[PDB]
RNA sequence: CGGUAAGGUGAUAUGAACCGUUAUAAC
RNA sequence: AAAGAACCCCGGCGAGGGGAGUGAAAA
RNA sequence: ACAGGUUAAUAUUCCUGUA
RNA sequence: CGUGAUGACGAGGCACUACGGUGCUGAAGCAA
C-alpha cells in the first residue's frame, strides 16, 4: 500500500480543483 | 533507509473499503473526464495573450493542451515513470518489489519525483520560450499555475484509480486524443468543413480532406490487432447436473492480441517528448548540446534526427531522417521493455494460478482437469512475444503510423484505440463483478 | 552470442504459430470488425464529450477575447 | 411422386449452432 | 404448472440442516 | 537387431551409433 | 582385436530454481 501517513478524501481534491477553476477561470478572463 | 519523511507528507486516497457500485465507478469518472476536457478550456492567467505557436510534438503523448491550464499534463508523471524504468531497470539501483517494501518503495519514491519533474518540467516549458514574455514576475506566476494544474491531474489520476474505472493516464490520454479528432475535424475551423466548403467555393482541395483520411488509415490499420484471438482451451472438468445450467464445463477464449506493452511505448514517445523539450530549453538558455533547433522545433542535432515527422502529409524529402528515427524509436521500445521485465508485465506466474481451477478438481464426483498444475513453461513460451514484439512491433507500427501521419497523432491514436479497448474490457469485468460478489480474482 | 540466436528462433517459432492460428474466419466474421466498433465507440464517446465541453466555449472566448 | 404445413434439426437433452413461415422447413 | 427453493447462516468451498422466497398446499 | 539414450506412463518399436 | 568413438557417458563442480527439479562444464576412464 502506500506510506502515506495522510489521508485525502477524493470529494476534496475534486472541490480543491473546481477552486483552480474557479479561480484562473476568473482571475484570467472576465478582465476588469 | 528511505526519503520516507516527506514521502510519509505526500498526501494520498482514502480508499474505501465500502460498496463502490458499478454505477458510481462509472459516474466518479465521469466526473474527473470532464474536470479534465474543462481544465483544457482554461487559458493560463497572462497577459501576453502572445505565444509562440505551439509544439506539435508534445501534447499528444502528454495528453496535454499549452498553454492552458494543463499546458504540462500527463508530461510530469511519464518523465517521472521514465526514470524509475531507467534506474531501476539498468540495474543501477537493483530492486526486487516482491515485499510491500520495494513495491512501495519503488512507487511512493517514483511519485514524489512526479512532483519534482512537476515543476522542473514547468520552469523547462516557459525556459524553453513556450509563451514569448519572459518577465521575471510573470514567469514566476505562470509556472505555478502550470505545475499546479499538472498536479490536480496527479491527483485526479489517483481518484480514477480508486474510485472508478481504468485509469487517469490511459484516459485522459484517450480523452484528448479522440477530443483533438473530433474537434479538428469538425469543431469551428474544423477540417470536414474547410474541405466541404472548399468543395462548394469551388476550389476543391485534396489538403484539407487529407488529415481526415490520414486518421481513418490509422485507426483502420492500428485497430488491425486485437483481433488475431485464437479460439481454443480448453480442459474438461465436470460436475452436476442438472437441468439447463449443469453439466460440467470451464474457461474458453481466446481474448485478444497486443496491449501489454501498452505503458512501455508510452515511455519511448514520451522520452523523445523529454529531447525536443529538453533540447530546445537548453538551446535558447544555453549552448546547443543536443540540436540547433530555430523556428520553433528543432532542425538540426540529436534533435533533428530524433523528432516524429507526422502531422498533416509524410516527408520524403529526407530518407535518412526517417531510417534513423524509426530505428532509433524501435530500439527505445526494445529497452523501456526490458526495463519493464526486470519490474513488471504479462506474466504466466499469475496466469498458473487460475487456468488450474477452471473446472472442480474438489471431493463430489471425478471431474477432470489435470491441466496443469505444474504445466507452466507453456506459457512464459508461447508468451515472451505475445506482448511485443516489438520496440520494433508495436514501436515500429506507432512510427510507421506517424510517417503516414494523422490526426490527433498517429501514435497517439494508437495508443488511444488501445486504452479504449482495455476501457471496454475493464467495463464489462465490472459489469459482471456486480453479480457474484467474490470472484474478484478470476 | 547465442542469445541472440534465440531470440531471433523464437521470433521465427511464433510467425510458424501466426500461420496455424488463423482458419477460423480470419478472425471471424464478426470478431475484427467487433474491435473497430467497440474501439470507434469508445473514442466516439470521449471525443464527443471533448467537444460538447470544448468548442462550446471557444465561442465565449472568442466572442469575448 | 402425393398429403400437409408455421413452425422445425428422433429420446434421456439442455445448450450450441442452423432450417423454415406462400408452392424442396419439418412431419 | 417446475415456478425444482435467488439470497443469508452453521458446517470440511462437505453431509445434513435453519431461515428466506415458489407454490393452493414444501402437513 | 544389437548396445547406449530417452517418457509422468511406451521400447530389441521413439533418438543416436553401428548391422 | 581394430573401427564405430579427437564421439557419448561420466565423480564432481560453476547456475537458476517452483523445490517436481532443471542448464554450462568435466578428471580418470587401464591391468591381473
Amino acid at each position: 500500500e502506500t506510506f502515506s501517513k495522510i489521508r485525502v478524501k477524493p470529494e476534496h481534491v475534486i472541490g480543491v480543483t473546481v477552486a483552480f477553476v474557479i479561480i484562473e477561470a476568473i482571475l484570467t478572463y472576465g478582465r476588469f | 533507509k528511505k526519503l520516507i519523511p516527506i514521502l510519509e507528507k505526500i498526501p494520498e486516497v482514502e480508499l474505501p473499503v465500502k460498496e463502490i457500485t458499478f454505477k458510481e465507478k462509472l459516474k466518479w469518472t465521469g466526473i474527473v473526464l470532464v474536470l479534465y476536457f474543462i481544465m483544457g478550456c482554461i487559458d493560463v492567467y497572462t497577459a501576453g495573450a502572445q505565444i509562440p505557436a505551439i509544439f506539435e510534438f508534445w501534447q499528444t503523448i502528454t495528453a496535454s493542451r499549452i498553454g492552458t491550464l494543463i499546458t504540462l499534463g500527463i508530461g510530469p508523471i511519464v518523465t517521472a515513470g521514465i526514470i524509475m524504468q531507467l534506474l531501476v531497470g539498468s540495474g543501477i539501483i537493483q530492486m526486487d518489489l516482491s515485499i510491500p517494501e520495494n513495491r512501495a518503495l519503488f512507487q511512493g519514491c517514483q511519485k514524489l519525483l512526479s512532483i519534482i519533474m512537476c515543476f522542473v518540467e514547468a520552469v523547462l516549458f516557459v525556459g524553453a520560450g513556450a509563451f514569448g514574455i519572459l518577465t521575471p514576475l510573470l514567469a514566476f506566476l505562470v509556472i505555478i499555475q502550470i505545475a499546479f494544474g499538472s498536479i490536480i491531474l496527479i491527483y485526479l489520476d489517483e481518484i480514477v484509480s480508486k474510485y472508478g474505472i481504468g485509469s487517469g493516464i490511459g484516459l485522459f490520454i484517450a480523452a484528448g486524443v479522440s477530443q483533438t479528432i473530433f474537434v479538428g475535424a469538425l469543431g469551428p475551423e474544423g477540417y470536414l468543413w474547410k474541405f466541404l466548403n472548399s468543395l462548394i467555393q469551388g476550389v476543391p482541395n485534396i489538403e484539407y480532406i487529407a488529415p481526415i483520411i490520414g486518421t481513418i488509415i490509422v485507426f483502420l490499420m492500428v485497430v488491425y490487432a486485437e483481433c488475431m484471438r485464437r479460439r481454443i482451451v480448453v480442459n474438461y472438468a465436470k460436475r452436476q447436473q442438472g437441468r439447463r445450467v449443469y453439466a460440467a464445463q470451464s474457461t474458453h477464449l481466446p481474448l485478444k492480441v497486443v496491449y501489454v506493452s501498452n505503458i512501455p511505448v508510452i515511455l519511448a514517445a514520451a522520452l523523445f517528448a523529454n529531447i525536443q523539450l529538453w533540447g530546445l530549453a537548453l538551446y535558447r538558455m544555453g549552448i546547443p548540446i543536443l540540436g540547433h533547433y530555430e523556428g520553433g522545433r528543432a532542425v538540426d542535432g540529436i534533435a533533428y534526427y530524433l523528432s516524429t515527422p507526422y502531422g498533416l502529409s509524410s516527408v520524403i524529402s529526407d530518407p535518412i531522417h526517417a531510417i534513423v528515427y524509426m530505428i532509433a524509436m524501435i530500439i527505445t521500445c526494445v529497452m523501456f521493455g526490458i526495463f519493464w521485465v526486470e519490474t513488471t508485465g504479462l506474466d504466466p506466474k499469475s496466469m498458473a494460478k487460475r487456468i488450474k481451477k477452471s473446472g472442480a478438481f474438489v471431493p463430489g464426483i471425478r471431474p477432470g482437469e489435470q491441466t496443469a498444475k505444474y504445466i507452466e513453461h507453456r506459457l512464459k513460451r508461447y508468451i515472451p512475444p505475445l506482448t511485443v514484439m516489438s520496440s520494433a512491433f508495436v514501436g515500429f507500427l506507432a512510427t510507421i503510423a506517424n510517417f503516414i501521419g494523422a490526426l490527433g497523432g498517429g501514435t497517439g491514436v494508437l495508443l488511444t484505440v488501445s486504452i479504449v479497448y482495455r476501457m471496454y474490457e475493464q467495463l464489462l469485468r465490472e459489469k459482471v463483478s456486480e453479480l457474484h460478489p467474490a470472484i474478484a480474482k478470476l | 552470442t547465442k542469445g541472440k540466436a534465440t531470440v531471433a528462433f523464437a521470433r521465427e517459432a511464433r510467425t510458424e504459430v501466426r500461420k496455424v492460428i488463423w482458419p477460423t474466419r480470419k478472425p471471424t466474421k464478426d470478431e475484427y470488425l467487433a474491435v473497430a466498433k467497440v474501439t470507434a465507440l469508445g473514442i466516439s464517446l470521449l471525443g464527443i464529450i471533448g467537444y460538447i465541453i470544448h468548442v462550446p466555449a471557444t465561442y465565449i472566448k472568442g466572442i469575448l477575447k
